RNA sequence: AUAUGUAUAAAAAUAGAGGUCUCUCCUGUAUCGUAGAAGAUGGGCGAUGGUUGAU
RNA sequence: GCGAAACCACAGCCUGGGGGCCAGG
RNA sequence: UUGAGAAGCUCAGACGAGUAGGCAGGCGUGGAGGUUUGUGACGAAGCCUUGGGCGUGAGCCUGGGUCGAACAGCCUCUAGUGCAGAUCUUGGUGGAAGUAGC
RNA sequence: UCUAGUGGGCCAUUACUGGCGAUGCGGGCCGAACGUGAGGUUAAGGUGCCGGAAUGUACGCU
RNA sequence: GUACGUGAAAUUGCUGAAAGCAUUGGAAAUCAGUCUUACCUGGGUGAGAUCAGUAGUCUCUCGAGACUAUGCA
């Protein structure tokens, strides 16, 4: 199932998986959004993508999560033609997650997920720390940001959770729903 | 002006015979069909018989307001809803001049083709009007004694998101 | 028979377009080095016999005629008999005079004429 | 004939010179910039520029703006030839408006050009009675 | 205006065009895609005029 | 919920190609829900078209439309091959195609 | 100063969470909306409903 | 104001690998 | 059954890179003889053309515009007959450049 | 019987042998000898993305 | 219109539109051609000719063409 607009949530997923991912829905016309870059993962030790970094360091060197994951979309796709510029604006990597899509439901990628690709007890290495390591200097704020928005939003999931007991009750309170329940419904 | 005038390549004896056309197994009449093409895409319609090539199926009137039509078995989606009894009106008048469209002449003179006043309209005419209801009254008790047949056929089939055909068991 | 080409585009000459001095006409290319000449990929075809069309359909307009160059009224006479395997058509140099003449004799033999409004006006 | 035709007979008047000695490059900027305007304004322009007021921009060959004298003695005659014609045309001398000025280059004999302009007047749209 | 359809003729729509209450009647002749004449008859035996017109623009041209 | 629509949504991915040689003649299509070379099977023969918009009126209306068929599966992922009676354009690579239902054998 | 219903918002973990000592997860194949001359014209029964446009 | 001439396949961002080729900046 | 331009028509099967080099068939130009009861001031030739057509091609046919006096097909004859280049010859015209410069 | 053209060199395995040279095409030496096409199927190499094709299945080391 | 028959290309100016070698198609602009009026059958009305249980002339070789009368079964 495919839509035109689609929020990730990028916690937890794997820094190539998810670009991959992303980079093959991009060139199929589908636009592409991913919030909370700075949750993503990375196997591998901590100096491991240090190093690999600050020989990078060693062409704009660009420090911030959502821009890091940004270059790992733009090196699978064809950036030089004017289809791969094209998917490219496609693409909002943000982090944290703005007001306007805190409100919409986010999915998540199985074949990018690290829980599900990493042998446990492997050392994996966060884009966020190692953003605020070689430069970035954002992380206090975005997650004192970030603490707010999952506070409301978690008042919201009790006044949602409030109102769905009223119809849940109601549901097999009405006969119609044990009368003819033989349809699976 | 008889005698061929060419070489008059004359062509070889084809042989392909003409055989009866073998249709579906599930385009049993008295089934509900579901119209994929046409104007009354998306209608549910009771099939009557099956004609040489198409299937001859109407929509009660006055449930959905689908006249006595042809349509080819190629669009047509065969449900398996429970059949409505039609062995009670006559079909052997519904054939294929039945069907026919009104073969091209408008018998005309050279002074009213010019100044374009004299075209008739092609109303349906009363006899097809009174086939039309006579069959809805050999129909209708078979539709309504069964449930939900009068609901559903006056519905139409319109697919939502979540809704995969190649897994959708009609 | 339908009237089936091989190919529609013309076979340009090679650098045809890099010269105005150079005519699109082909001439097959003499170089010893020639790229082109060693059929690699996206250079230009070159004309071979494969191209060629059916011999039966050969020389056919798309209505499955074909052109017979046509001079005055004596030549639309000896189609009478190939009408629904030739067309008429007249030279460039026939004057507006014999034309009408040429179309008018063409009418009741039934032969086509591909280029029987030219010259001419109409008057009704 | 000239080159264009952007306006009616009865509201547009020409004058031309050939062969006139002067330099083809500098004619062309200069017809540039006075292309557009209108006859008074472009009477204005070339009298600045006469008197070291306002300079002719150089757009295709700068190599900027410049003074050059011999040009606009050409176009000032030329103009004051082409509102003449209007007068004899008996055309309205406050639309004229400066349509289609042209240089093109003339026989090598240096860098002779020709020159052609066309005044019209200014085209207005009459009120639609609805 | 009339479409001009089947065989009918400048001297048969002039009497068809008579009894109708038409009192003048225009025929615009082309031919190649360009109009080229035009006769008009005045109904029902007025004199009839042949015009062959020339730099036929359009508003939009 | 408004319905009135009886076709699956598809995308237009890209040419039949190799590497480096492409092949407009064929388009590969990949259809909404279809995820291997089994489901498929279903679609094959059914026609698929693509719907855009345009400038001239053309019998009054502003749309255009290029019909095709499905002709084979593709791949292991549920792509299909797609024949359109003229090639579809380059620049329709993940637009949305229409895959109506008809010619229908269920 | 001047686009084919465009539907679905908690956090964190996979060597545990949520809800009231007890229960649930093991994907959304779910949930909300989905009949109408592309959505016509009327009548009855039961609740104060539902969907909305404009203030 | 006057006013050339030589010259000109074509043109002009870097790195690496084999001034336009390949992959990147 | 009409399908002998017997140099015609018809059936079948295999095959298809190509430098040097060999063989064959064709396209084009100036002039010659014959021929087309050939074309032409109701427009020849030439030229222009995002008009159309034919041939694998060399090329040919044609519509429209321009033009104003001659031209072509077919069968043979003939040759000062086919150009992208020779730091080719002659003429014309560019970028350099309104630069260097006076 | 005649009658044209050539009697170079390079690469690799074991003086020999092939290959290059007169030879384009798929892959990056391997594969494959080429008329114009439609369809099917493959060789070599491949199926995370760029890139057509399993983010296949199973057994193991890091 | 003497810088004069025709007036090519290179080249230059202006205006208009678009944009910043091949394959395949889209958009825009343009273009080619495209048919209905005929076939058969029946009748009515007149027409004639190659028809006449019909008469003549000329040219060819009995009858073959071309005619001029007269009739219309």
């Amino acid at each position: 199932e495919f839509q035109k607009v689609v929020v990730i949530d990028a916690k937890g997923h794997l820094l190539g998986r998810l670009a991959s991912v992303v980079a093959k829905q991009l060139l199929g016309g589908q636009k592409v959004v991913v919030v909370r870059c700075e949750e993503l993962n990375i196997s591998g030790h901590f100096f491991r993508n240090k190093l690999k970094y600050l020989a990078y360091l060693r062409a704009f060197h660009f420090r911030a999560p959502s821009r890091i994951f940004q270059k790992a979309v733009r090196g699978m796709l064809p950036h030089k033609t004017a289809r791969g510029q094209a998917a490219l604006e496609h693409l909002q990597a943000v982090e944290g997650i703005p007001p306007p899509f805190d409100k919409q439901k986010r999915v998540v990628v199985p074949a990018a997920l690290r829980v599900l690709r990493l042998k446990p007890g492997r050392k994996y290495c966060t884009v966020g720390r190692l953003s605020s390591e070689v430069g970035w200097k954002y992380n206090d704020i975005v997650a004192k940001l970030e603490e707010r928005r999952k506070v409301k939003s978690a008042a919201f999931y009790q006044a949602k959770l409030a109102k769905q007991k009223k119809i849940a009750s109601a549901k097999e309170a009405s006969p119609v729903n044990q009368k003819l329940s033989q349809f699976g419904y | 002006k008889y005698y061929p005038a060419y070489r008059e390549n004359v062509p070889k004896k084809a042989r392909k015979a003409v055989r009866p056309t073998k249709l579906r197994a599930s385009l049993a009449p008295g089934t509900v069909c579901i119209l994929l093409a046409g104007r009354f895409r998306g209608k549910r319609v009771v099939v009557l018989s099956q004609l040489e090539d198409t299937l001859v199926v109407t929509g009660p009137y006055k449930v959905n307001g689908v006249p006595i039509r042809r349509v080819n078995h190629r669009y047509v989606i065969a449900t398996s809803a429970p059949k409505i009894d039609v062995s009670g009106v006559s079909v052997e008048k519904f054939t294929k001049a039945y069907f026919a469209k009104q073969k091209r002449s408008g018998p005309v003179k050279k002074d009213e083709a010019f100044f374009a006043e004299n075209a008739p309209k092609n109303a349906l005419p009363a006899e097809r009007i009174a086939d039309q209801k006579a069959v809805d009254a050999k129909l209708l008790p078979a539709i309504k004694a069964i449930p939900n047949m009068k609901e559903y056929l006056a519905a139409s089939f319109a697919l939502s998101n979540g809704d995969r055909p190649h897994l959708m068991k009609f | 028979v339908n009237i089936i080409k091989k190919r529609t585009k013309p076979f340009k000459r090679h650098q045809s377009d890099r010269f105005k001095r150079v005519g699109e006409s082909w001439r097959k290319p003499r170089g010893i080095d020639s790229c082109v000449r060693r059929r690699f990929r996206g250079t230009i075809s070159m004309p071979k016999i494969g191209y060629g069309n059916n011999k039966k359909t050969r020389y056919c307009m798309p209505n499955g005629l074909k052109a017979f160059l046509v001079r005055n009224v004596s030549d639309v006479e000896l189609l009478l008999m190939h009408n629904k395997t030739y067309a008429a058509e007249i030279a460039g140099n026939v004057s507006a005079r014999k034309r009408v003449e040429i179309v008018e004799k063409a009418r009741a033999l039934g032969v086509k004429v591909t280029n029987a409004g030219a010259k001419v006006r109409s008057q009704e | 004939r000239y080159s264009a035709s952007p306006a009616l007979e009865t509201k547009c008047a020409k004058a031309r010179g050939a062969y006139l000695r002067t330099h083809f490059k500098n004619s062309r900027e200069v017809a540039f910039t006075i292309n557009g305007m209108s006859l008074k304004k472009a009477f204005i322009f070339l009298d600045n520029v006469k008197e070291h007021k306002q300079a002719v921009p150089f757009r295709r060959f700068n190599g900027q703006a410049r003074w050059p004298v011999k040009s606009v003695k050409f176009f000032y005659d030329l103009l004051k030839n082409a509102e003449a014609n209007a007068e004899a045309k008996g055309l309205d001398m406050d639309k004229l408006i400066i349509k289609h000025v042209q240089v093109n280059a003339a026989p090598k004999q240096s860098s002779p050009s020709h020159i052609e302009i066309i005044v019209a007047e200014e085209e207005e749209a009459v009120p639609k009675a609805n | 205006f009339r479409k001009r359809t089947g065989d009918i003729e400048v001297h048969e729509i002039a009497e068809a065009a008579a009894k109708r209450g038409y009192t003048d009647l225009l025929v615009l002749n082309e031919d190649r895609k360009k109009t080229n004449a035009l006769t008009l008859v005045h109904l029902p035996n007025g004199p009839s005029f042949y015009f062959t017109l020339s730099n036929l623009q359009t508003a939009k041209e | 919920a408004q319905g009135h629509r009886l076709y699956v949504k598809a995308k237009h991915l890209s040419f039949q190609r190799s590497k480096h040689v492409i092949h407009p003649g064929t388009s590969i299509v990949k259809i909404e829900g279809c995820d291997s070379k089994e489901e498929a099977q279903f679609y094959l023969g059914k026609r698929v078209c693509y719907v855009y918009k345009s400038s001239k009126a053309v019998r009054g209306s502003k749309i255009r439309v290029i019909w095709g068929t499905i002709a084979r599966p593709h791949g292991n992922s549920g792509a299909v091959r797609a024949r359109f009676v003229h090639n579809l354009p380059a620049k329709t690579f993940g637009s949305s195609l229409r895959v109506m239902l008809y010619p229908s054998n269920i």
